């Protein structure tokens, strides 16, 4: 079995920083690329971050680069994405998503329940 | 890396001459060498890009020659204002590295 | 720059209709995946490399095509397929707008 | 008017961290790189490595692999060379030069930061 | 003990475009494949004809090594059998190939924020490519009864469209450098062995 | 001048069949043949340019080939909305003309 | 995205004149072989005229059935293509489409104008 439950998101005023986390359970972690996919309330997915298998390559789109630093831990079998310098365009549900190969080339197989980050007040 | 032997490192020349430099490489660097000068405690300036072509701002008398691996910087009619040390910095493979300095004084 | 459009966003099917979900690409890409999002849950995978099927789905979805057109064809839809169907290829940074498959 | 101003001289102790600014002025910042080159007194130049100004990812030399870090912020146009654990034999002069992403000739330079460490 | 120059072809600055792919002939080696194996970020490291782990004690006679720059999606087409835009008109492998196909992700190195239009690819040819054959024929397709003397327009089309490579495109349209090693065994005493 | 003969103004097929829309020319045109469809009540589109390749944004059921003096277009697994008029066009010499038309209807 | 606009659905007595415009958007106007065709139910589809690229001196070609009676002129400043026709008869009746380019890629078409004669 493969499951992913995520934790760490909430509400933050504009200009704040947060640290979303992703708990993995059931597969070998060190041979599969993982990436985050967000869903704005207009219900339209997009990429926000993408890491490779060995943790050396990181990719972010041109809208959010330099303020989202994805990471990937080995010793405790977890995964981190930490946010910084939020505008009011990043209010979305954020899924932790596992690919199928050692790169981001493969298809997105197993997803998590996701965390709800809505910038407010 | 690409070690760039600059010999000779100094020149004891007089004004009003035609002087030749040398930046001989080790691996083949097909016209991807640039040349620099640096005076007494300043920042270096650009002289010629891609080993033969000149840039505005410097005088037009500066001329870059040589291709393949052998590169000589020939400047004629040398006057007073060109005291300093002259560099060559390649660009072909990695990491980029510069020569050990060729200094130019005046008799 | 890759922009992936789906045509249209809401599609009508009855229990015994055959239906086609289109996903056109601006430039030429090799493959094109698909995902299904029922509301309240997370999306899962259906079709990878335009022709295979995911583990656990029935044999009523099959896609084909190449170049700048990819189409998902349902032969006989039933009551389980009322959700959003996102198309996405590796080379976009974004997804399709996603078609909804509302039942007639 | 296209120049690259820097910080002033520094005077540190062996073990302190040091920070050198390199502010750009006049040209579009995301159209080039910022190659960082160290000139010791009495030696030639050494290309320590560059930084893409749009992304933010460094690429160091194999000589200066650890013990250095090219950070970057684009709110105020500035690159940094952030040494941790300064040593004795790197008493030098640190430039910053704008070499392109397709050319690699350092044409527009800066005046020069000097970090002489002592006791 | 002359280690043969993989360094002249791996960590180089300006790889040529795919329509004119440079072909370095490596020979008289003591080739050390332990220097390129220790790398995480290789997108593909597929080999054919030889298992990639034990490349040391397999003596060849010539080791050709090519290089170009393509999109991230079209690294699929550098493979024996697949056809499309790159393996039909730019760089075709035969289906008895005995080498390895190595890629990268060079978006930091080969793409400025504006249009980097220095890489070209071929759009058509009158016939498909013979395996390992390069054409630098930059002559306009005439395609009509009128001769149009080398200026394009209606009914006269240019055969090289340009890559763009902006870093806001995608992980599949930012440029991926590709080096193709090719091993061969033509009937001569051994030359390349580590 | 260069005229095109479209000798089947009505081709009759249903869903899942294979259709072959035809277009006969006057003399030998090399590859300079275009292929247009026209949904009823709108402006036409480009199905095939230069008689070999297909356009960016049309499916892979619309495919066609041929060289010489005769040309045709093949539709595989025709769906419920590929129901339109079809025209071929030559552009060898500057007297240009289309075909005549071809109307499909499902039985 | 690229869209084309056209105007002048008109009725003229036989022996008049008619000039119509084509404003474009979304693409580089200075390099495009913007052409013109005609739809009529008696004729199928005919080809009318052409004005070619900027680099080829705005090379002009017409159909031989309307030689002299017509003219074309583009202008890259206002992103427009004008086609003027004079002294028409009942032959030139029908919808005139407005083309971005024929017989290559970027083959976007307009929507036609209901041009008729009395
Ligand atoms: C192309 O150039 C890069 C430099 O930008 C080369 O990468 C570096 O190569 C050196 C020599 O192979 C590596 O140094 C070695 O490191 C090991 C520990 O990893 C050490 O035990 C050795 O004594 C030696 O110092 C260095 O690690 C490596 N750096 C990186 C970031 O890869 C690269 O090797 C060149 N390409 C080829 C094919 O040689």
């Amino acid at each position: 079995e493969v499951m992913l439950v995520e934790s760490g998101g909430g509400v933050v005023k504009p200009g704040g920083s947060l640290k979303l986390s992703c708990a993995a359970s059931g597969f070998s972690f060190s041979t599969y690329a993982m990436s985050w996919i967000r869903q704005t309330p207009e219900k339209s997915l997009e990429w926000v971050a993408a890491i490779s298998s060995g943790g050396t390559n990181t990719y972010y789109p041109g809208s959010v680069k330099g303020r989202f630093t994805i990471s990937r831990d080995k010793a405790m079998n977890t995964l981190y994405l930490q946010l910084s310098s939020l505008r009011s365009e990043d209010t979305a549900m954020y899924y932790c998503v596992r690919h199928s190969g050692n790169y981001v080339d493969s298809v997105m197989d197993y997803w998590g329940q996701g965390t709800s980050v809505t910038v407010s007040s | 890396d690409i070690v760039l032997t600059q010999s000779p490192a100094t020149l004891s020349v007089t004004p009003g001459d035609n002087v030749s430099l040398s930046c001989r490489a080790s691996q083949i660097i097909s016209n991807n060498l640039h040349w620099y000068q640096q005076k007494s405690h300043e920042s270096p300036r650009l002289l010629i890009k891609y080993a033969s072509q000149s840039i505005s701002g410097i005088p037009s008398r500066f001329s870059g020659s040589g291709s393949g691996t052998d590169f000589t910087l020939s400047i004629n009619s040398v006057e007073t204002e060109d005291f300093g040390m002259y560099f060559c910095q390649q660009s072909n493979t990695w990491p980029l590295t510069c020569g050990s300095g060729t200094k130019l004084e005046l008799n | 720059q890759i922009v992936l459009t789906q045509s249209p966003a809401i599609m009508s099917a009855s229990l015994g209709e055959e239906i086609t979900l289109t996903c056109s690409v601006s430039s030429s890409v090799s493959d094109m995946h698909w995902y299904q999002q029922k509301s309240g849950t997370s999306p899962k995978v259906f079709i990878y490399s335009t022709s295979n099927l995911a583990s656990g789905v029935p044999s009523r979805f099959s896609g084909s095509g190449s170049g700048t057109f990819y189409s998902l064809t349902i032969s006989s839809v039933e009551a389980e397929d009322a959700a959003y169907y996102y198309c996405h290829q590796w080379s976009s940074w974004t997804f399709g707008g996603g078609t909804k498959l509302e039942i007639k | 008017q296209i120049q690259l101003v820097q910080s002033g001289p520094e005077l540190k102790k062996p073990g302190e961290t040091v920070k050198i600014s390199c502010k750009a002025s006049g040209y579009t910042f995301t159209d080039y790189g910022l190659n960082w080159v160290k000139q010791a007194p009495g030696k030639g130049l050494k290309w320590m490595g560059w930084i893409n100004t749009y992304s933010g990812e460094p690429t160091y030399n194999d000589e200066f692999r650890g013990r250095f870090a090219f950070s970057l912020e684009t709110s105020t146009i500035t690159a940094y060379l952030k040494i941790n654990n300064l040593k004795n034999e790197d008493t030098a002069t640190y430039f910053c030069a704008r070499g392109g992403n397709w050319d690699w000739y350092f044409d527009v330079w800066g005046a020069g930061t000097t970090v002489t460490v002592s006791s | 003990t002359n280690l043969c120059p993989f360094d002249e072809v791996f960590n180089a600055t300006r790889f040529a475009s795919v329509y004119a792919w440079n072909r370095k002939r490596i020979s008289n080696c003591v080739a050390d494949y332990s220097v390129l194996y220790n790398l995480a970020p290789f997108f593909t490291f597929k080999c054919y004809g030889v298992s990639p782990t034990k490349l040391n004690d397999l003596c060849f006679t010539n080791v050709y090594a090519d290089s170009f720059v393509i999109r991230g999606d079209e690294v699929r087409q550098i493979a024996p059998g697949q056809t499309g835009n790159i393996a039909d008109y730019n760089y075709k492998l035969p289906d008895d190939f005995t080498g390895c196909v190595i890629a990268w992700n060079s978006n930091k190195l080969d793409s400025k924020v504006s249009g980097n239009y220095n890489y070209l690819y071929r759009l058509f040819r009158k016939s498909n490519l013979k395996p390992f054959e390069r054409d630098i024929s930059t002559e306009i397709y005439q395609a009509g009864n009128k001769p149009c003397n080398g200026v394009a327009g209606f009914n006269c089309y240019f055969p090289l469209r340009s890559y763009s490579f902006r870093p806001t495109y995608g992980v599949g349209h930012q440029p991926y450098r590709v080096v193709v090693l090719s091993f061969e065994l033509l009937h001569a005493p051994a030359t390349v062995c580590g | 001048d260069i005229v095109m003969t479209q000798f089947q103004k009505f081709m009759s097929t249903s869903v899942g069949d294979r259709v072959s829309i035809t277009c006969k020319a006057s003399q030998n045109v090399r590859t300079a043949v275009a292929w247009y469809q026209q949904k009823p009540g709108q402006s036409p589109k480009a199905m095939i340019y230069l008689a070999s390749n297909r356009h960016r944004g049309v499916p892979d059921r619309f495919t066609g080939s041929g060289c010489g003096t005769d040309f045709t277009l093949t539709i595989s697994n025709v769906q419920c909305e590929d129901l339109a008029d079809y025209f071929c066009l030559q552009h060898r010499n500057y007297p240009l003309t289309f075909g005549g038309g071809t109307k499909l209807e499902i039985k | 995205e690229v869209k084309l606009e056209e105007s002048g659905g008109g009725l003229v007595q036989p022996g008049g004149s008619m000039k119509l415009s084509c404003a474009a958007s979304g693409f580089t106007f200075s390099d495009a072989w913007m052409d013109w065709v005609r739809q009529s139910p008696e004729k199928g589809l005919e080809w009318v005229a052409q004005i070619r690229r900027k680099a080829n001196n705005h090379a002009t070609y017409y159909a031989e059935s309307v030689k002299g009676r017509f003219t074309i002129s583009r202008d890259d400043s206002k992103s427009s293509v004008y086609l003027q026709m004079n002294s028409l008869r009942a032959e030139d009746t029908g919808i005139y489409y407005c083309i971005r380019g024929m017989t290559y890629a970027m083959d976007f078409w307009g929507q036609g104008t209901s041009v008729t004669v009395s």
